[PDB]
């Protein structure tokens, strides 16, 4: 009897490394997915980085984001701040968010475009700009990383789904 | 008791050796197909959502 | 999260540097070597977790802690044993054999260092008596005798000295 | 930076605080009182205050000191006496010559006045570091040193100065952190907030069994290393005694003594039977007040310091384990912090649960129990600790219905009983398994139990015997003695002088000594025997008076077993309880014959 | 978004009604760490969040609040089973994210395929004296009733500790047709609890087929109570993704009723009687919803919930609110436990309806029902005789209230009596509730037929 | 028109409302989800949606119909499922592939493709017509002529186009009144609010029976056909299989099943269970499916739908009413739907006055018992109908004695007990002798007497020899027996097998749950007769032990003669019953000498 206790105390322990094997293969496999997804958003980081050097057709795709903002917020004025490498090209481009804003919305007109002095830094937010209120009360980022980043977590599951499946 | 005390090595080779190969295979088909999720994700990041 | 990993990778590789730095324990050395191959080059804090975030070092803080626990308490029990000289086979397959258990402080084998450590602690910082000097002495031979045979047999004379120095230990002054 | 807008009861509003916190620490006023913000809104944060007084003129300034109410962390909490708001007593005794809060003081976190012999540790120039590793050792007993110096959490870095051994001020800073460029220098002593839960490394499970020494409470169940304990009750249990015993009867490293509201005379007799009496566990030179840390907090204190006792104790508990060594924490009680949360919840106007209880009493007693436990050290050397809570909890109004002992003892893992008409005896607390039951008293049984103790087999019986003893006086009280048998009455009167025997705390010579599981195992055993030789005497053929009268001095023996002093001979088996076992067997040959 | 002000753990932005109900944003405090939170209540110019995580460090004008523009789902995959993870974002539960390759609402939002189909097997735990009672069904709500002074968390981990070995039984016992999952749930639970039942899991051997889900109780009630959803979720994602059966356990609804009473501290609505607020019918049987049998007969799912009473009464809000959702109940024996006898319960109050159609053939016997209501009502009749024999003596007892409480004693000593990883089928159970009902004579009992009785007795 | 101000649990306020009434729907959000705006304060008005919210933003659009929001009614009522609106579950389960109601998805009150038969009525061109009238008929469930057309109520005129026989369908008009003028085109179906009863041409005292299918329920006290009766309830006490019983015992014409709350597996098992189960008056195929109409609403739907289940019932129990056929109303329960109305006023904040119940709860409850009754039909005809309303009952405000018990059991007419101690003996349903009581005996008893009643004069002794044997046996465990005499004992005896023959019972079986009416008069009065018997030979001298061996196997045939139904002779009469007194008069002739 004591040998049978003793035998089955000392069987019972297999179990703990058992299923600890079978927990660090199914963390090695996740961390494996998790490796790869980090560094296909890491390609689509660096393009989407690429994309935004350009000085031309760089336009619209941030008078779409300030002016998605635009119709988001619903102000009669409102201050865009960006990069120190982007206000140069909102500042000659500043009537066609105010025409295309004007032209998708009719509760409020869009009259003034307030790029202040804060510049937006380089090595965080690879092109886009963060439109806000008046009285500061609202802001809504409108940033390129911003978006890939909410979006990754919508996009992770069928890029997943149809890489390993 | 000896088969608890040799049990002791075979979590990092059942681990190792368990899930090795997948990883490599796993990260080249991933590589490999990496441009349309990069592209699909770079056109979504252009547009809005 | 990479910030206790780091700090337990570099506290372990500090502790194998501290424990036998003439590299005679290539048994617990080998299992050592990813944590010891980021402490023996210069790196910061932001490249051990950047590396550690990356899949590239060990991340499993649950086990480098009873990991990092163990080699604190074969540096403890390799420490306590001073100044007697203890074998470099012995003290792998003491930590081989201590390693090869389900719980590492659950044993006798902890009690008994830390039995030694209260003697030791206990002599430590007291004044020349008789007491003193027959628990000085016992607990020289007890660190002879634990250094020379381990901790993995239980002899009768390494519980009778620990029996006595715990008896002298809870006696008075009078 | 604020001005005070109006004053309404014991809260006030003040008007522009746009930077402060939840919780955040200030002072209201010119007098320096002590308050927290507890609610904002818009520019008018409210802000409560707990401390007591009737000059707060309306459109005083509020200096806010820009972190939350914490307590400080490092060498000099030993030997001496604080409050719950971080504010010492004894320069508050000495300076404005009254011995309780003034209305309206400021000092201090710490004795910044008394220097103390920093050492190095095992770091050295180059060698990286974390928050939680033993940095240095600052010498505070003679047998070892307490206060280990350690990093603050939540910092890392390399070492590029490290400061060598000598005595030095909390004040003066010997360590440097480089991260990252010129980050900050570190002092012997740290901060940290008593609203944040401090890290750990990793957590463990509770089966080491604790040493609390008392015959009673580890002989029907004893608590664990890293578990919580409730014990409910009236006036006039022994919430004091048991925390006086248990703090100097226990064999952990530290004793955290958390005042949560008292009468005030209790506060000065633990505080002065500390030092007076002497350490059963190889110390002197004061060794009870020396490892052992005072929090005075009275009736009419503020509340900030009553409420954030728990919280400021808990902190504390949790940096001395976190240091290494183990700690276990001894409260009386949590009512009074449940009656000031509910005081300023009635107060704030906010919507009560039952009996005016805020209904985050329930998360508040939680996180507090959470936070306390059994684990890993936290830091790059892996140390073992532990925190041992025990909490005594009161009824509002008489009835054991309240929210706070029905959360404390469902939340609770161990519970402590109590009776009412057993503390008329002189034996409060007196419970065995009919109040009181343990989850860890197999795991506590099995591991004390496997090379010195027996403990399981007496303690089986003697639960059975103690559960069969109620319904025997049951059956005795409604119908008679003459239904009952004489194993009924042997049973009780077992029940009767183990209860009595274990029960029982107050001699009637001098105060009761420690005891341990081995010498209440040999009480437990004797009485087990002599239960056991008095039913099996019965049965073949014997009188209730011949055994009773025959056992004779072994009950008197057995009573003042607990008065002398252990060690009388053997540590696990004692001469005395010896002698009982020869003459129950004699008078049980006797007695059948 | 710049919140006004901050009352207790709801915070109060200042904006427009831009985002919607249940949406998630993310809180900006000074001291560099961020946030989630999510709406419980959206109004005109104004807006309601909670703190999941914490709530100090909040301010007005020196910290910022930001939409993340998406709703509170959990990532649940065929993955999750055999390890550690955890839907609050905290790096001390082997990892904040999941990693999941499916999107779903903790709400039951795209799909919710439950209420619609009856149970077809039975299941069983492997306890002779809780089976035996109460006909447990696949896809039946059977809840376990705790009290306030006995050991309930020892239950739950005795509960926790029988899963994965009531799954080999199940595929020879012809009960389950498919494979087994294990969900774990814990909110508002201290994490002692839980770590003795993840100890109790991993050395029993079925951490591979059970995922565990850890809830800490410093955190804000909207989390502990939002983890039952996406627990749920995840099983019925599971159950329903894979065809498998799914066993989740939800410990414990003590926490949950008092993250319930404390919200709503500054939102719109009241709470009603004894702090609890009105709408708590939603909210446990929004948990309870997702509990059932799966559209088309793939798989099933079953929920185990374990209640404590604070009160010990059986008319508080939490069981008797539970208690109307799920089907009967089983009520633990406080003084059984004192005698040291596991796991105690009392065959007085508990009762099934439907416990007559949940059982099946194949697996258990027709004559279950039978024998329990017999051994029901002689519990009753022996707790009668011994609390009518206890006042005047040996005197009002009869020949049947005698041997209903010595049958009372000997089925409480023999029956409840089991160990806490032990097993036994339907037969043996069955074989053992008719052994020890042989202590009364045919005569004087009427709860059962003659036919199904005079074959065995 | 309207915008969205504010959106808070399920119910969502909605403000720029002008002109709008308290029972008026409107669809809210901008997926056009169903609601109904139950009350309005100001500009904002606050709807009830029949779905959950997950995801809706203030803002969006609300636009009300302009009409009241009910269900409707026609031929493809019966074979359907409807939550709590008439809502195709089938149709949603295909397309959604869901169980629950999800938000965004809407179907229509009944079939729209589905051809039925029209065949004309007693009316012509140019006769009269008026509200509720009998216009036409629907050839659907072709086992009993169920489907009737009727008209609109509060609406009359000439027929001015009369449609011949044919098939049609359900979306075109084939009916056209004329009353000062073209008022709106007739189709199969019509509107009619739920939230409004339906009006009668005159009421009508009950005089017709209801056969319910049980024993203890028909033997202890006469069935009535549109009576007011309550059923206590303890959540698994054996409600269900009463009600499972009751409906499948039912012989009424038609079967309309109203659930505000349950635990779900009930209303799969009993739609499930529902075809493929004959009842009393079952046919060939589908007895209960044809015939019932399945109105079930979960607890994890919406409240909106638990809520408007009750009215949305009685709508259905009014317009099967108002044809001139019998249909039996089972609700279950109404604490759900007063649970539900608790939610919505904790929602909305009102103050409560039921002990945690609402204020309304109470009238809202007494006036959903007084809309169901036998009356003459509304209409020209004035035909005769009935709706008997059995609902259940269950106390949730915390004891037995709350408002919302003691207003629906004092509301109610008929009483029908159930206990959850005497229902684990295998007796369910126990009923109350002392706690009976029926008001519609005196006129049952003349058609009931007048065909061939004896019910009234063991009814009488039966319910005084319950009360003697609760009395003898609270007296005999209170006081203590130490003797008993015959005539208590036998009453005893008898009270124990007429509890036995009579309470026991089940939900699942016909042998030993179906009894008619004559079987189980013949066997109370065999009941009675023999403990009349016993009594009348009691008294002229013999023991107890010699009546029952004198009686024997009287006792046993009477006992065993609950077992087997009804398959011999051409009645409802047996023969073994009418033998049975034969040897009862000479056993009981031989047990007095």
């Amino acid at each position: 009897g004591n040998f049978k206790s003793k035998l089955k105390k000392a069987m019972l322990s297999q179990q703990i490394t058992k299923s600890t094997i079978a927990n660090k293969m199914r963390l090695k496999v996740l961390s494996a997915r998790e490796q790869s997804l980090d560094g296909i958003f890491e390609e689509t980081k660096e393009k989407l980085s690429g994309i935004a050097n350009n000085r031309d057709e760089y336009k619209p795709i941030l008078q779409s984001l300030i002016v998605e903002a635009l119709l988001k917020l619903l102000e009669p004025k409102a201050i865009v701040k960006a990069l120190e490498r982007d206000v140069d090209l909102i500042e000659s481009m500043k009537d066609d968010i105010m025409r295309e804003y004007g032209e998708k919305a009719q509760r409020a007109p869009l009259e003034e475009i307030v790029i202040s002095n804060d510049y937006l830094n380089k090595d965080l937010v690879s092109g886009g700009v963060v439109v806000s209120n008046a009285s500061d009360k609202i802001e809504i980022n409108n940033t390129l990383e911003e978006r890939l980043k909410l979006l990754s977590e919508e996009a992770l599951p069928a890029i997943r789904l149809e890489l390993y499946g | 008791e000896q088969k608890n005390a040799g049990g002791v090595g075979e979590l990092e080779k059942k681990a190792e050796a368990g899930v090795q190969g997948e990883l490599a295979e796993i990260k080249k088909i991933a590589e490999k197909k990496k441009d349309d999720v990069v592209k699909i994700l770079i056109e979504t990041v252009i547009k809005p959502s | 999260y990479h910030s206790q990993v780091v700090g337990k990778i570099g506290y372990i590789a500090r502790c194998m540097q501290t424990i036998d730095p003439e590299n005679n324990l290539k048994k617990i050395r080998e299992d050592y070597q990813d944590v010891l191959i980021w402490a023996e080059k210069n790196y910061r804090f932001e490249e051990i977790l950047e590396a550690s975030k990356s899949g590239k070092c060990p991340n499993d803080l649950d086990a480098l802690s009873r990991r990092s626990l163990i080699l604190l308490e074969l540096l403890r029990l390799v420490s306590s044993i001073s100044p007697f000289k203890m074998k470099l086979d012995l003290i792998e397959s003491q930590y081989e054999k201590m390693k090869q258990h389900v719980n590492l402080w659950k044993s006798d084998y902890h009690v008994k260092l830390n039995q030694l450590n209260q003697l030791t602690d206990y002599l430590k910082n007291a004044a020349p008596t008789p007491k003193n000097n027959f628990l000085r002495a016992m607990t020289s031979v007890l660190q002879m005798q634990i250094a020379q045979y381990g901790i993995t047999e239980d002899n009768e004379g390494i519980n009778q000295l620990f029996k006595l120095g715990l008896h002298l230990l809870a006696m008075a002054n009078e | 930076y604020g001005a005070i807008y109006s004053v309404s009861g014991p809260v006030v509003i003040a008007e522009n605080m746009i930077g402060c916190a939840m919780y955040e620490l200030v002072k209201v006023g010119h007098d320096n009182l002590v308050g927290e913000v507890i609610r904002i809104d818009g520019d008018k944060a409210t802000i409560q205050v707990y401390e007591e007084t009737a000059g707060l003129t309306v459109g005083d300034p509020v200096l806010r000191t820009g972190k939350p109410l914490s307590v400080e962390l490092g060498p000099g909490l030993m030997e001496t006496i604080y409050d719950g708001i971080q504010r010492p007593l004894k320069a508050i005794k000495e300076e404005s010559q009254s011995i309780y809060i003034p209305r309206g003081i400021d000092t201090p976190a710490l004795d910044r006045t008394i220097k103390w012999q920093f050492t190095p540790g095992k770091f050295q120039v180059g060698d990286h570091i974390s928050g939680g590793d033993i940095y240095g050792s600052v010498f505070e007993n003679s047998l070892i040193s307490s206060h280990k110096i350690l990093l603050p959490p939540r910092s890392r870095g390399t070492i590029t100065w490290i400061a060598p051994a000598g005595e030095y001020t909390l004040d003066e800073k010997i360590l440097e952190v480089e991260f990252d460029g010129k980050k900050s220098d570190f002092t012997l002593y740290h901060t940290w907030p008593v609203r944040v839960p401090r890290p750990v490394t990793e957590k463990l499970s509770a089966d080491y069994p604790l040493l609390t020494g008392q015959r009673v409470l580890d002989a029907l169940f004893p608590c664990v290393q890293g578990g919580t304990t409730c014990i409910p009750g009236a006036f006039g249990c022994g919430k004091t005694v048991i925390s006086q015993s248990l703090s100097k009867y226990s064999n952990s490293d530290a004793i955290i003594y958390v005042g949560c509201g008292e009468r005030g005379n209790e506060m000065a007799e633990v505080l002065m039977e500390f030092p007076e009496l002497y350490t059963e566990m190889s110390g002197t030179k004061e060794p009870i007040m020396k490892r052992t840390t005072l929090v005075a907090n009275t009736s009419n204190m503020p509340v900030a310091a009553r409420e954030a006792s728990i919280y400021t104790g808990i902190t504390l508990a949790e940096y001395f384990r976190d240091q290494g060594k183990n700690v276990s924490m001894i409260a009386d009680s949590s009512s009074r912090w449940a009656e000031a949360l509910r005081e300023i919840s009635g107060r704030l106007g906010e919507m009560p649960a039952d009996q005016g209880f805020p209904a985050y009493l329930g998360a508040k007693l939680a996180s507090f129990y959470e936070r306390a436990g059994k684990a890993v050290a936290l830091g790059s050397p892996d140390r073992t600790g532990s925190v041992s809570i025990v909490a005594a909890v009161s009824p509002a109004g008489g009835d054991f219905s309240d929210p706070v002992t029905t959360a404390t003892l469902g939340i609770t893992q161990v519970f402590w009983g109590l009776d009412k008409k057993l503390a008329q005896r002189k034996h409060f607390p007196s419970i065995n398994t009919s109040v009181s039951y343990s989850k860890y008293t197999n795991v506590l049984n099995k591991f004390y139990d496997s090379n010195y103790p027996e403990f399981p087999v007496l303690r089986d019986r003697m639960k059975e015997i103690l559960s069969n003893a109620e319904e025997l006086e049951q059956v005795v009280q409604l119908v008679g003695k003459s239904a009952l048998s004489d194993s009924d009455k042997i049973t009780l009167d077992v029940a009767t002088l183990i209860k009595e025997d274990f029960l029982q705390q107050n001699g009637y010579s001098t105060y009761d000594a420690f005891c341990p599981i081995w010498k209440t195992f040999d009480m437990m055993r004797a009485f087990i025997s002599y239960h056991d030789e008095a039913q099996k005497a019965v049965a073949n053929g014997a009188n209730w008076s011949k055994l009773a009268d025959s056992t004779g001095d072994v009950k008197h023996a057995v009573s003042s077993s607990k008065f002398f002093e252990p060690s009388r001979g053997e540590k696990e088996v004692h001469g005395e309880f010896e002698k009982l076992l020869s003459t129950m067997q004699e008078r049980f040959a006797e007695s059948t014959d | 978004n710049t919140v006004s002000g901050v009352n207790g753990p709801l915070v109060i932005l200042e904006k427009v009604k831009f985002p919607r109900y249940n949406e998630i944003v993310n809180l900006t405090l000074p001291d560099g760490t961020v946030r989630q939170g999510q709406v419980l209540e959206i109004r005109g110019d104004r807006a309601i969040v909670q703190v999941f995580e914490g709530t100090s460090g909040i301010d007005v004008k020196k910290t910022t609040v930001e939409f993340t523009g998406e709703s509170l789902r959990i990532p649940v995959s065929e993955d999750m089973l055999g390890r550690i993870f955890d839907g609050s974002g905290r790096p001390i539960d082997n990892g904040p994210k999941v990693f999941a390759e499916d999107y779903l609402d903790i709400n039951g939002s795209p799909i919710n395929p439950y209420a619609r189909i009856y149970p077809e097997e039975m299941i069983s735990t492997g306890v002779s004296a809780i089976d035996t009672m109460n006909s447990i069904a696949r896809g039946q709500k059977i809840p376990i009733f705790s009290a306030s002074g006995l050991p309930h968390n020892e239950i739950a981990a005795q509960i926790c500790r029988q899963a994965g070995l009531v799954r080999p039984t199940k595929d020879v016992h012809d009960g389950h047709e498919e494979n087994f999952s294990i969900v774990f749930a814990a909110m508002g639970v201290n994490l002692e609890t839980a770590r003795f039942f993840k100890q109790d899991f991993e050395e029993n051997g079925s951490l591979e087929r059970t995922s565990l889900f850890l809830n800490l109780a410093n955190d804000p009630t909207i989390e502990r109570i939002i983890t039952p959803r996406l627990a749920l979720t995840t099983a019925e994602y599971l159950a329903y993704q894979t065809e498998r059966h799914v066993l989740t356990i939800l410990t414990d609804m003590s926490s949950y009723a008092d993250a319930l009473r404390e919200v709503s501290a500054a939102r719109e609505e009241v709470p009603g009687r004894r702090g609890y607020p009105g709408y708590m019918y939603t909210d446990l049987s929004t948990i309870y919803e997702r509990a059932g049998r799966v559209e088309g007969r793939n798989g099933s799912i079953t929920q185990i919930p374990i209640l404590t009473m604070p009160n010990d009464d059986i008319t508080h809000p939490i069981p008797d609110l539970t208690g109307y959702i799920t089907e009967g109940q089983i009520f633990v024996d406080r003084q059984l436990h004192n005698k040291g006898i596991y796991p105690p319960i009392n065959v007085l109050p508990s009762l099934s309806r439907l416990m007559k159609s949940a059982i099946g053939e194949g697996m258990t016997r027709k004559d279950h029902g039978d024998v329990s209501n017999q051994l029901y009502a002689k519990y009753a009749i022996g707790k009668d005789a011994a609390a009518m024999k206890a006042v005047v003596g040996e005197e009002a007892l009869s020949i049947e209230d005698k041997l209903s409480l010595e049958f009372l004693e000997k089925f409480e000593k023999t029956f409840i009596t089991q160990g806490a990883y032990e097993d036994r089928t339907v037969f043996e159970s069955l074989d053992q509730a008719w052994s020890l009902l042989r202590i009364y004579p045919k005569e004087m009992l009427n709860r059962i037929s003659p036919k199904i009785l005079d074959e065995f007795y």
